[PDB]
This record gives structure tokens, C-alpha cells and sequence, in this order.
């Protein structure tokens, strides 16, 4: 029943070098990450199923840090958000946001160079011209592979509050990105306007009483995407029906927890097509909730990601961390969701058998096809660990999973680790 | 720049 | 203090 | 004296864009002086495919490509200029594709009959059956170049290319090939146009994507005006019908947007029984871009009825629909309303002008919005011969 998941890799080890996010590309062979310092490391898979391990394959800086004049702020370099594009060509892109600007990366492999000049050398040491007669074009050369990331389009100038969300549509032509209030449209290849075709913003911000956490495309139909609100609802468009989606075609929302900090847990943080579509899966601090897309008032299942912090809510509140937004991820069969945890635990549900495992991305494990031990938390038998040793600072906010493969990246505040299926 | 009018790469 | 959508209020 | 053409030759490697450019933009000159044996050998692979890959640089490097001909020998050695421009229809840049396919469509009618079987048929294969969509969706803008040229078998197997291309993967090769299916029908024989097009035709119509369903309106014009108008009932009609009934509101606009072409190429006997309905229902859409894009074309449509019941038509089904849009709550709707109304005075004459259109005259005049009533005043001219 079980995977026996297994220590892969590790990578990384400074507040720059925090991994902000984790995604893999579409055939699965490259593995990005962006951190709070803007820079975005990819990694290729080695393809001498398939479990080659994963080497640095290109880095480059995405965002640098920008003052706004306008208002006398600094804006976060900080990558919030990495979207691959289905393959082109040869080369590969994906799109890069922080706060403000969304990026179009274009990573293309290059393996050879022109050589011959006319009026000088390789060296540069030039000649007289009076003697250059007879003309020669320069040839191409094969060299070292080399691998360049140039910025191909700049997405700017859009969005007054923050972005939270990057989608492309299944047309693809067109991505969303949407921050607190506001949801915008573009085309991948115009970079100067873009359609607002949802905005929440209330008349008077006194009145403000719901900001947008997440917003994403459905995988097959070009028509309909979903936004999630800090009231804990989903909102499910209809692009058909009007231009404008202000109108929602479907409301997901459910009806002795009525706890002060209520209003603040139930913020969903991250929503999540199935990769069918059929389904949707929404975390919340406490819970991972999955969505029939025909079923409305109630989901059709739930899990408790950490139930054990449901009673320290107060210490959580305290020093912040009730407000971390943890994310959540299908398998490519939709059979089983991936969520993280504090103490850098991360969740297995098993949707057929209901079953659960949590599981620790530590050092203490890094011997390669070393079986992961699951880790059971107590409020102590053996090998249990006492919830009131658990370190919150060791959050593992984003995880991400192969489409194909069963092998997950991992990553906690420094290092990114890579588990594999024990084959 | 951004505005709610459809912009012809979407008419 | 930490609510991002009181951080939208207090900045308009 | 070649010693500026060394510059420029030498400056195709210098790191500027801008000189780099430039260069480029002179290959006449430097192919000129090197020779037409040497341009074959020695420039065209240099040039066919480059590391530096700027928007404008390859941009303005398939424009030159397209030119080539006399530089590298003549229409005898034509064939030499593919390898550059198969390279550039390749690119993520959709504009340099385009400029590429135009290159390869130029270059095409200076193959002879022999070459076209030779050398560019199988270059439209290699791209129709590319890995990457990129190559597919430039390989739909060729068929109709290559096509009338050559021998039937070789008409029959471009014919099944382009049917694969229709059932493409990617919604970004099907709406290429749906944007080439109208000319593409225009070189085929009427007999593969019944039996071959209107199978793709109908499909594309009802593909799920949204983006490709709009194109197959363009489709549908291009489709009518082909057949005889005793087979658009069989064949386009049913098609069209879908279209202006589609869930899409983008489908829809399409149809409004294109309206009168429909008009004109269906007749004057399908458009009293099927457009004049359709025409009505999209004046009614509950989207106000489709009812904003209906608008304009209100003069147009009531212009081309035929005299037999142009008048009755307009007073009784048209007329009755315009009055709603006069009072619509958008703006916009009744901004595209009044830049055209007034043009209706000469079609249903003085009686009926004063009756009837009148009073609508007065209404959009005292409208709130200035746009509004600016358009009316602009186009008092039509209204004033009349009354």
C-alpha cells in the first residue's frame, strides 16, 4: 500500500537563499526553485521509469530589488510563483513573478560559436587593412555546452497590490495573475496591456472584507479558472458566459470550532486542480479539503493535516505563525496529495485506503535509498515526538511532485531535498 | 494598460 | 497585524 | 575597395545588436561582392542557423532571405535558400515565423514544377510532422503555395498532411490550421472541397477550445463563397447555425463581427431565413460586446436585403430590436448605435423615417452620455437628404 519513499538528494546549505518555490516541468526532466533573492535555479535530470538524480542545469538572477519611487517602498526581488510552458521547441521557458513584475525566461542550450575574422585574430590583435584582398565568412564551431537564460518579455506595471497567483490557460495563448483584489489576463506575447476580468475591490477599503489568495486555470477546459478568499470560499468562473467573470458560476463553500482565531484559519492558502480536473483540492492552515467540481456545499473528503496544533492555536498567534500559507500538490494518478507541516514534516494522504504517513526531510537520513521512518506525534511511547519539542521555524511551506515519476521535491527554509519511490 | 474593456487579442 | 488583508487597509 | 565589405562581414560576429543589425540588413551587399558560387557555399550556411537570435535581427534576416534569389544563382539554385528559412520557421517568435513562412511562399513560385516535388514538398513535410508545434504551425501557412503546382499524387499526401495538422494536439497548430482552411479550400478541386474540407471544417467548428471555434466563422466565409448556393444548406448552414448559438460569447462576437460577410456570401434567400433571426438574437445577447459589434453592422445588414422585402424586413424584425438598443444600459452598445442609425432614413424613405426612426433620433440626442450624442450629430448628413 504504502510508498517507501527514500533519501534522494539534498541540496543548498541567509535570508536570500530561501527557497519561495518548487516546480517541476511538464515532461518532468527539469526541476526549478526561486528564492527571497530572486534568483532561479533549475535542475536536469540525468537520462543516461526513470531515477536519475538531479545537477544544477542553469541559475540566473530573475528579479533584482527595486525602490517605488511612487510610494517610497522597496519592492521584494522575492520569487513568489514559477510556471513552465508546454515545449516550443528545442528551448524551454517558463514564467517568473514577484509582487509586482512577471517574467517570460527563455533557457535554451547553445554548443557552438563562429570563429574567422577579416581584419583581426581570435586574439583581437588587428592588422593593417591595406593588405586585407581577399574576404572569408566566419564558420561555426562546436564548444563546451553551455546553458543561457535570457529574459525574453516583462509583464509590468499591472498590479497595485501583490500577486499571490501565476496560471496558464490550456489555450496556450493566455495566463491569469491575480493578486489580492484583482485578476488579470494577458497573452503570453503582449506585454503592454492586459484585460482585468475580476476585481473584488471594494468602493471604500473600510468596507474590505475579503482579499484573494489563489487563483488557477483548469487544466483542460480553456474557460474556467477558480479563486479562493481569505473567507475560505471558492469561486468558480465561467469565461463563456460573459467577458467580464465578476459573476461566478459556482460558489464552493461549507456551512463547536467558532474559536477567535476561526476567521483567521479557515484563509485557504493554496487551491489545486486535479490533473483529471475533475477535482480540486484547497489547503487551509488545519485541513486539506477536496472539491467534486459538481458538489458545492460540502467537499467529499477531508483531511487534518495537524490536529495536535488545533489546541496551541494562542502560542501559534503569538509569533506569527498561524499566518504561514502552506501549499498542497496532486500525484499525476490524483490517488494521493502532498502537504507540508512545521518541524519539517511533510503529509501523505492516500485517498483509496485513507491512509496517512508523515514524513521528515532532515540530514540525520542523507545516505542515499535510505527508507524514510514515519514519524508519529504525541501530545510518549517510543519513538514518538512530543508536539511541545516541535520547531516551528522548520516550516516546509513548498513542496512539488513529479508529474509522472514518484519522486517529490521537498524543500524547507534552506536546502531542497529529493525523494524517490524505493526501487 | 489595464483595463476592463476586451482587448482584441482576446475578441 | 499580520492579516495581509488589514495591511491592504492600513496602506488605503 | 572590399575593404568595407570586411567591416560588415566581420561585424555579423560583433556583440552590438545594433551593428549587428545592420549588417544584416545589408547581406545584399556583402552576398553582391563575395560572388554567387561563394554565397551558396560559404554565407547561406553561416546564415542558417545563427546563435544570436534577437526578435528584430532574425526578423529582419528572413525579410533578406526572401530576396535571395538572384544572389544565389537564379531560380536554378533557388532550393539553396530553404535550410535558412526552414530554421526560422521554427523559432518561439511568432512574428518571425510569419515572416519566414512569407519568405518560403515568395521563394516557392520561383521553384520549378521538378523542384517543388524536389526540395519544398518535403520541407513542408518535415515541418508538418515536426516534434516541436512551433515548425507544425508554420508548416499550415504552406500548403496553398505547393499545392497547385504539383502532381495528384503528390496533392492526395499534402491533403492528408493538412488533415493531421486539423487534428493537431495543440490548440496552437489547429488554430493555425483553421486560420489557413479558407485559402486552403480555394486551391483545392470543388470535388475535395465537399468531400475533404467540410469534414475539417465541421470539426474545427466544434473543437472544444474556444479560440479555435471563433476562427472557424472566417472558415465558414470563405467556405461559402466556394460552393454552389444549392449545397450551403446541406453543408455550410448547419455549421453556422452552431456558431451563432454557441456558449462562447467570443464565438458569438465573431458571427456579429462578421456579419455582413456572411450576408453576402450565403445570398439574399438564406439571409431572410437564417441570418435575419440570427441577426436579431445577437442585437439581444446578454453580452454587451456582442450586442455593441451587432450594432455596428445594423446600416450594413439592412442596406444589402434584397427589395423585395428589404422595407417589410427592417420595419417589422429589425426595426422593433433597435429600439431596445437605443435604451441599452451600456454605453458602449448605444455609442456603436448611433453612428449608424441615421444611415436607415434613405432605406425606409421620409413616411417612415419621420414615424419611426424619428423618434429614435430624438431619444439618442438627449442622452446623457456625450459620445452618444456627438455620433448623432456627426451623421446628420444621410438624414437630411431625406427629410
Amino acid at each position: 500500500n504504502d510508498i517507501q519513499w527514500c533519501f534522494s538528494q539534498v541540496k543548498g546549505a541567509a535570508e536570500a537563499d530561501i527557497i519561495s518555490t518548487v516546480e517541476f516541468n511538464h515532461s518532468g526532466e527539469l526541476l526549478a526553485t526561486g528564492d527571497k533573492g530572486g534568483r532561479v535555479v533549475i535542475f536536469q535530470q540525468e537520462q543516461e521509469h526513470s531515477r536519475g538524480e538531479y545537477n544544477v542545469y542553469s541559475t540566473f538572477q530573475s528579479h533584482e530589488p527595486e525602490f517605488d519611487y511612487l510610494k517610497s517602498l522597496e519592492i521584494e526581488e522575492k520569487i513568489n510563483k514559477i510556471r513552465w510552458l508546454p515545449q516550443k521547441n528545442a528551448a524551454q521557458f517558463l514564467l517568473s513573478t514577484n509582487d509586482k513584475t512577471i517574467k517570460l525566461w527563455k533557457i535554451s542550450e547553445r554548443d557552438k560559436r563562429p570563429e574567422g575574422y577579416n581584419l583581426k585574430e581570435e586574439d583581437g590583435r588587428y592588422r593593417d587593412p591595406t593588405t586585407v584582398t581577399t574576404l572569408r565568412v566566419p564558420v561555426f564551431r562546436p564548444m563546451d555546452l553551455m546553458v543561457e537564460a535570457s529574459p525574453r518579455r516583462i509583464f509590468a506595471n499591472a498590479h497595485t497590490y501583490h500577486i499571490n497567483s501565476i496560471s496558464i490557460n490550456s489555450d496556450y495563448e493566455t495566463y491569469l495573475s491575480a493578486d489580492d483584489l484583482r485578476i488579470n489576463l494577458w497573452h503570453l506575447e503582449i506585454t503592454d496591456r492586459s484585460f482585468n476580468i475580476v476585481d473584488i475591490k471594494p468602493a471604500n477599503m473600510e468596507e474590505l472584507t475579503e482579499v484573494i489568495t489563489a487563483a488557477e486555470f483548469h487544466p483542460n477546459s480553456c474557460n474556467t479558472f477558480v479563486y479562493s478568499s481569505s473567507k475560505g470560499t471558492i469561486r468558480l468562473c465561467d469565461m463563456r458566459a460573459s467577458a467580464l467573470c465578476d459573476r461566478h458560476s459556482k460558489l464552493f463553500e461549507e456551512p463547536s470550532n467558532r474559536s477567535f482565531f476561526s476567521e483567521i484559519i479557515s484563509s485557504i492558502s493554496d487551491v489545486k486542480f486535479s490533473h483529471s480536473g475533475r477535482y480540486m483540492m484547497t489547503r487551509d492552515y488545519l485541513s486539506v479539503k477536496i472539491w467534486d467540481l459538481n458538489m458545492e456545499n460540502r467537499p467529499v473528503e477531508t483531511y487534518q493535516v495537524h490536529e495536535y496544533l488545533r489546541s496551541k492555536l494562542c502560542s501559534l498567534y503569538e509569533n506569527d505563525c498561524i499566518f504561514d500559507k502552506f501549499e498542497c500538490c496532486w500525484n499525476g494518478s490524483d490517488s494521493v496529495v502532498m502537504t507540508g507541516s512545521y518541524n519539517n514534516f511533510f503529509r501523505m494522504f492516500d485517498r483509496n485506503t485513507k491512509r496517512d504517513i508523515t514524513l521528515e526531510a532532515s540530514r540525520e537520513n542523507n545516505k542515499p535509498r535510505t527508507v524514510l521512518k514515519p514519524r508519529k506525534v504525541c501530545a510518549r511511547k517510543k519513538d514518538e515526538i512530543s508536539v511541545d519539542s516541535l520547531d516551528f521555524n522548520k516550516k516546509i511551506l513548498h513542496t512539488a511532485w513529479h508529474p509522472k515519476e514518484n519522486i517529490i521535491a521537498v524543500a524547507t527554509t534552506n536546502n531542497l531535498y529529493i525523494f524517490q519511490d524505493k526501487v | 494598460h489595464v483595463t476592463r474593456r476586451t482587448p482584441d487579442y482576446f475578441l | 497585524h499580520s492579516s495581509r488583508l488589514h495591511q491592504i487597509k492600513q496602506e488605503e | 575597395s572590399l575593404y568595407p565589405i570586411a567591416v560588415l562581414i566581420d561585424e555579423l560576429r560583433n556583440e552590438d545588436v545594433q551593428l549587428r543589425l545592420n549588417s544584416i540588413k545589408k547581406l545584399s551587399t556583402i552576398a553582391l561582392a563575395l560572388g554567387v558560387e561563394r554565397t551558396r557555399s560559404e554565407l547561406l550556411p553561416f546564415l542558417t542557423d545563427t546563435i544570436y537570435d534577437e526578435d528584430e535581427v532574425l526578423l529582419a534576416l528572413a525579410e533578406q532571405l526572401g530576396t535571395f534569389t538572384t544572389l544565389v544563382g537564379g531560380p536554378e539554385y533557388v532550393h539553396c535558400l530553404l535550410p535558412p528559412l526552414e530554421s526560422l520557421a521554427t523559432v518561439e517568435e511568432t512574428v518571425v515565423r510569419d515572416k519566414a513562412v512569407e519568405s518560403l511562399r515568395a521563394i516557392s513560385h520561383e521553384h520549378s514544377p521538378s523542384d517543388l516535388e524536389a526540395h519544398f514538398v518535403p520541407l513542408v513535410k518535415r515541418l508538418a510532422g515536426g516534434d516541436w508545434f512551433t515548425s507544425r504551425t508554420s508548416a499550415c501557412g504552406l500548403f496553398s503555395v505547393c499545392y497547385p503546382r504539383v502532381s495528384s499524387a503528390v496533392k492526395a499526401e499534402l491533403r492528408q498532411y493538412f488533415r493531421n495538422l486539423c487534428s493537431d494536439d495543440t490548440p496552437m497548430v489547429r488554430r493555425a490550421a483553421a486560420s489557413k482552411l479558407g485559402e486552403f479550400a480555394k486551391v483545392l478541386e470543388l470535388d475535395n472541397v465537399k468531400s475533404e474540407i467540410i469534414p475539417m471544417f465541421s470539426n474545427l467548428a466544434s473543437d472544444e477550445q474556444d479560440s479555435v471555434r471563433l476562427l472557424a466563422v472566417e472558415a465558414c466565409v470563405n467556405i461559402a463563397q466556394l460552393l454552389p448556393q444549392e449545397d450551403l444548406e446541406a453543408l455550410v448552414m448547419p455549421t453556422l447555425r452552431q456558431a451563432a448559438e454557441d456558449k462562447s460569447w467570443r464565438v458569438r462576437y465573431m458571427v456579429a463581427d462578421k456579419f455582413t460577410e456572411l450576408q453576402k456570401a450565403v445570398g439574399p434567400e438564406i439571409t431572410k431565413t437564417d441570418l435575419v433571426p440570427a441577426f436579431q438574437n445577437l442585437m439581444k445577447d446578454c453580452e454587451a460586446e456582442v450586442r455593441a459589434a451587432a450594432s455596428h453592422k445594423v446600416k450594413e445588414f439592412c442596406e444589402n436585403l434584397s427589395a423585395d422585402c428589404r422595407e417589410n424586413v427592417i420595419m417589422s424584425q429589425i426595426l422593433p430590436c433597435i429600439k431596445e438598443l437605443v435604451s441599452d444600459a451600456n454605453q458602449h452598445v448605444k455609442s456603436a448605435l448611433a453612428s449608424v442609425i441615421m444611415g436607415l432614413s434613405p432605406i425606409l424613405g421620409k413616411d417612415n423615417t419621420i414615424e419611426h426612426l424619428l423618434p429614435l433620433f430624438l431619444a439618442q440626442l438627449k442622452d446623457e452620455c456625450p459620445e452618444v450624442r456627438l455620433n448623432i450629430i456627426s451623421n446628420l448628413d444621410c438624414v437630411n437628404e431625406v427629410i
